[PDB]
RNA sequence: GCGAUGAUCGGCAGUCUGACAAGU
RNA sequence: UGAGUAGUGAGAAA
């Protein structure tokens, strides 16, 4: 019956998405000197950790790699094709390995809370299924999570009147 | 006076790429290609437009010595939007930040520069603004960077040197298009002390003429500085 | 045969010129004012492309001191088959330095030539198929901004703006680790709500998660690494007679997660500290001696700059950081500030009553100095010296003002 | 020392130093090298003196930055010592600033001084 | 082939001063 | 030298 996991889970789980925004900006502040381009090439600033984890210096272009960072999302952007002509030419000033050392280990920081934000989200779902799985059945796990933690907990929305579950 | 929340109301220039901001007083005004920061800390000046929010740069005459040759009422200008110009004699961003801002992004401007230490507050800039090729070189041997340079409608020179008129005549004869524009900022202390002002403008016309170029219109910078003129040509090959 | 050598960024490319002397015709302008009988003029023979940034670097700066490259040494062998050809170049110590290796090549640079090279540069994207404008452009500014790098003796170990992201990284972790650690506190509260009071680190807080997930478990595993003796056995006792409630395997799943996640943010934020620090030690090596790294990265923060910050004066580092007290009484005909930012200093510390003030200002002084070498020393040892005896004379005066 | 550039000749320095002496009196001298900044912040200098043989002299090198990009004439002379007694202090003076007043009753000779300057920089 | 399991109504805001101080 | 870190509640459609 306890209910408060999920009232954590919302108030962690916006946490962690406008966390993840804040340091995955700054990933692309540092990257973006010695290749700032990338940050254009690829707006998804989860997809773009990744390929600065797997090309981090952009003199490194080989066609198995280009077919290693294809992989990674799809061609069908054709981002792929641009990282590799467009990293042959650019003005990017190399920095130092230190700081290189600092961008991959300060991106798979990123990576990880959002790899835990998508842990953490499911285990919302699965646990919102079994709470009340007709409200999350009859909006989503997501939305009736918000609702709860809006009413302070979910004996409180039962008690609620459908007008105020409507305000709230 | 002129305080950074000061309402005021934009207009264009009569010339392409340069506007005009009223209100109790006067100032001239050009479109930051970078919003949200100054190169060198002018005001700026946001307008909500259908609403997004476009910012405009002011232009300090005394500091760009294009910007009074405004104010004294220029007849032409060959930098304007859409045309490749050749500035050389850049110094910083100060005044090529705002020949970026009147060709805007369709433009380009080939920032040419000599001595390192403004060379690299130079590079700085041209981060921000993709249409500037900074080149940090002479420009008395303009084939140095020849290969690094494509053709330009206008060639920007302020450099303050006694033999600019030669540095001119290279660069316009390699980079320059027929009938291309050709303006010059002079300074006659550096040029030659000893005589007067007026005596120093007339030479460098006469240098002018001999290299095929021909003066369209003459202006002095006064009351912004003192000395100084600016010459205004065009660059016949036949 | 008539030879063309045009440089590009992109790289090398020959063209073959139908007239023999194509550079002693008067009419240069008139026969090359458009692209097709450019084209019709001129034929590529070969191109040689630069194949990275640093070998058309290399290339770059072998056109600049007129050497013939081994790329275009190759690319000119090519065309060697041709007997009594001319070759046209732009520049007369290129043409010297062709002329030297012998190739069958009568070499011309000649101002004449100069409307050929003249004419080819109005049309370069439409010449050389599959390079658009744009893209030309980047290759022009990526090279010039490699060249000038290598002219400005640019070293990426004397970069400032390193220094200013990362003191603004290093306060938004801070921010972070303690809002996720009062998270994990509530959250692991629920299960054991006695450990906040117990142990007040945040990241033994997170450990002991890790160490011990329930309650149960808190008998058997030892907490010595992360606890003394007397704070390890207290949580023991707590766990037994403790308030909170059993969790589901699911539960202690992502609790754990975040235990993991708090204890690596720890991890970072300490090799951050470490990678600001030697960042200092080698941009301003003189003020960390002299006012500290944490403080010293502040004040260039602050300003945004290490320019910047060197060409302010004295007093206004004394109060870089207290503006709004500064302005305040500056309205309100009232006492000034006296310590801004630099405060937190140790040698402020270390000065007592209105000691504190003086040496607030004595420091700033010598920031300056200390700080002006920083900035502006093209050839400065990175030792810190000037800092050393700038912090020898405030101790000095430290220790004549408190005694 | 290469670095102090431009550098004052022997007559040069004591016709410089002449006028050190009578701002001083007329209360148009700033002295010392952060007093000497603030004048180029507020742009109310005619021109700045350094001294050249200032150790170490990087502390007064931000000046000619400053100089140069508000247009303010500068100069170098040999000595520090012989500036500070031109200043009429008693310690050394490596930067001083000439404020900008065309009301005063030296404005002729100050500006005597800085066409030189200009023609020697 | 309707409805109480709910019809209807950027501003404040401007980056401190400048030759004396301490002892017998 | 001086100098502040609380919606209503039975109609609706024809």
């Amino acid at each position: 019956k306890n209910d408060n996991h999920i009232i954590q889970a919302i108030a962690l789980l916006d946490q962690l998405d406008k966390d993840i925004n804040t340091f995955a900006m700054r990933v692309k502040e540092w990257y973006g000197w010695h290749f700032p381009e990338l940050a254009k090439l690829v707006p998804d600033n989860y997809t773009f950790a990744k390929l600065v984890l797997f090309i981090k210096d952009k003199a490194s272009l080989n066609d198995d790699s280009l077919h290693d960072l294809a992989a990674l999302l799809n061609e069908d952007s054709g981002i792929a094709q641009r990282v590799i002509d467009n990293a042959r030419i650019s003005m990017g000033q190399d920095i130092s390995e230190t700081d290189m050392e600092n961008v991959c280990v300060f991106a798979q920081r990123v990576a990880s809370l959002a790899d835990y934000r998508r842990q953490l989200y499911d285990y919302l779902c699965e646990k919102m299924h079994t709470v009340a799985p007709n409200l999350s059945e009859l909006i989503g796990e997501v939305i009736g999570a918000r609702l709860i933690s809006h009413a302070g907990s979910l004996t409180n929305l039962s008690k609620q009147a459908a007008s105020t579950v409507q305000i709230l | 006076g002129a305080r950074g929340g000061a309402k005021v109301v934009i207009e264009p220039h009569r010339h392409a790429g340069v506007y005009i901001a009223r209100g109790k007083e006067d100032l001239l005004v050009t479109k930051n290609m970078a919003p949200g920061e100054s190169v060198y800390g002018e005001k700026r000046i946001s307008v909500e437009e259908p609403p997004t929010k476009v910012e405009y740069r002011v232009w300090n005459p005394f500091r760009s010595k294009l910007a009074a040759g405004i104010m004294g009422g220029l007849d032409e200008l060959f930098i304007a939007p859409g045309k490749k110009v050749l500035y050389l004699g850049a110094a910083s961003g100060t005044s090529v930040s705002h020949v970026s801002d009147v060709v805007g992004p369709e433009g380009v401007v080939y920032a040419v520069e000599f001595s390192h230490r403004p060379g690299r507050e130079l590079i700085s800039m041209a981060k921000k603004r993709p249409n500037i090729i900074p080149i940090i070189e002479d420009a008395r041997h303009p084939q140095k960077y020849r290969m690094l340079i494509g053709m330009v409608d206008c060639v920007f020179a302020d450099v303050a040197q006694p033999d600019q008129a030669r540095i001119i005549a290279l660069n316009s004869h390699m980079f320059l298009k027929d009938q291309g524009g050709v303006v010059i900022s002079i300074k006659a202390n550096c040029i030659d002390s000893t005589v007067d002002a007026e005596t120093v403008f007339a030479r460098e016309v006469q240098k002018l003429r001999e290299e095929r170029i021909k003066p369209l219109e003459q202006l002095t910078l006064e009351p912004y500085e003192r000395d100084h003129c600016i010459v205004v040509g065009r660059y016949m090959r036949s | 045969m008539a030879y063309v050598l045009t440089e590009t960024s992109a790289g090398y490319a020959l063209l073959k010129a139908s007239d023999k002397k194509i550079y002693k015709s008067s009419s240069l302008i008139q026969d090359l004012d458009s692209s097709d009988k450019v084209l019709k003029e001129f034929k590529i023979a070969a191109f040689s492309k630069f194949n990275s940034a640093a070998n058309a670097l290399e290339e770059a700066n072998s056109i600049i001191e007129g050497k013939v490259s081994s790329q275009l040494e190759k690319l000119l062998e090519e065309i060697k088959k041709d007997k009594k050809s001319t070759l046209i170049v732009s520049e007369t110590k290129l043409a010297n330095a062709i002329n030297k290796l012998g190739l069958n090549f009568n070499v011309v640079s000649d101002a004449v030539t100069l409307d050929i090279y003249r004419a080819i540069k109005e049309y370069l994207p439409e010449l050389l198929p599959g390079m658009s404008d744009n893209d030309l452009s980047k290759m022009s500014l990526g090279l010039a901004h490699s060249i000038g790098r290598h002219k400005l003796k640019f070293s990426a170990d004397k970069v400032d703006v390193m220094i200013i992201q990362a003191i603004a990284l290093l306060d938004d972790l801070d921010k972070e680790l303690n809002t996720y650690a009062m998270r994990c506190k509530e959250w692991y509260g629920w299960h054991f709500p006695e450990l906040a009071k117990i142990v007040t680190d945040s990241v033994a807080y997170a450990r002991i998660i890790l160490t011990m997930g329930i309650r149960s478990k808190a008998s058997e595993t030892d907490l010595s690494e992360i606890l003394p003796e007397e704070i390890e056995e207290r949580v023991k006792t707590a766990a037994e007679v403790s308030m909170g409630t059993e969790i589901t395997q699911t539960d202690l799943d992502n609790i754990n997660a975040l235990a993991e996640q708090i204890v690596e943010f720890a991890a970072y934020r300490e090799q951050l500290s470490n990678y600001l620090s030697a960042r200092m030690k080698a941009i301003a090596p003189n003020l960390t001696q002299l006012v500290g790294e944490l403080v010293g990265a502040r004040l260039i923060a602050h300003s945004g700059s290490l320019i910047s910050l060197a060409k302010s004066p004295a007093s206004t580092i004394q109060i870089l950081g207290a503006e709004k007290a500064l302005f305040r009484a500056l309205k309100t005909k009232h006492d000034t500030p006296k310590y801004g930012l630099l405060y937190h200093a140790s040698l402020v510390g270390q000065a007592t009553g209105k000691n504190k003030g003086k040496i607030a200002r004595v420091l700033a002084a010598k920031a300056a100095v200390s700080l002006r070498y920083d900035a502006l020393a093209e050839d400065r040892d990175d030792s810190g010296d000037i800092g050393l005896e700038s912090r020898a004379k405030v101790e000095n005066r430290l220790s004549q003002l408190e005694g | 020392n290469p670095k102090a550039f431009p550098l004052a000749d022997a007559a040069l320095t004591q016709q410089i130093l002449d006028v050190v002496q009578q701002a001083a009196n007329l209360r148009q001298l700033k002295k010392g090298a952060n007093e000497a900044t603030k004048t180029l912040n507020r742009g109310i200098s005619e021109f700045i003196i350094m001294a050249a043989d200032c150790e170490p002299i990087e502390i007064l090198l931000h000046l000619p930055l400053l100089c140069e990009d508000k247009n303010v004439p500068y100069v170098f002379v040999p000595s520090r010592v012989a500036l500070g007694r031109a200043c009429g202090v008693s310690r050394p003076v490596i930067a001083a600033s000439i404020t900008t007043n065309d009301a005063s009753a030296i404005k002729t000779q100050i500006y005597a001084v800085k066409d030189k300057i200009e023609t020697l920089l």
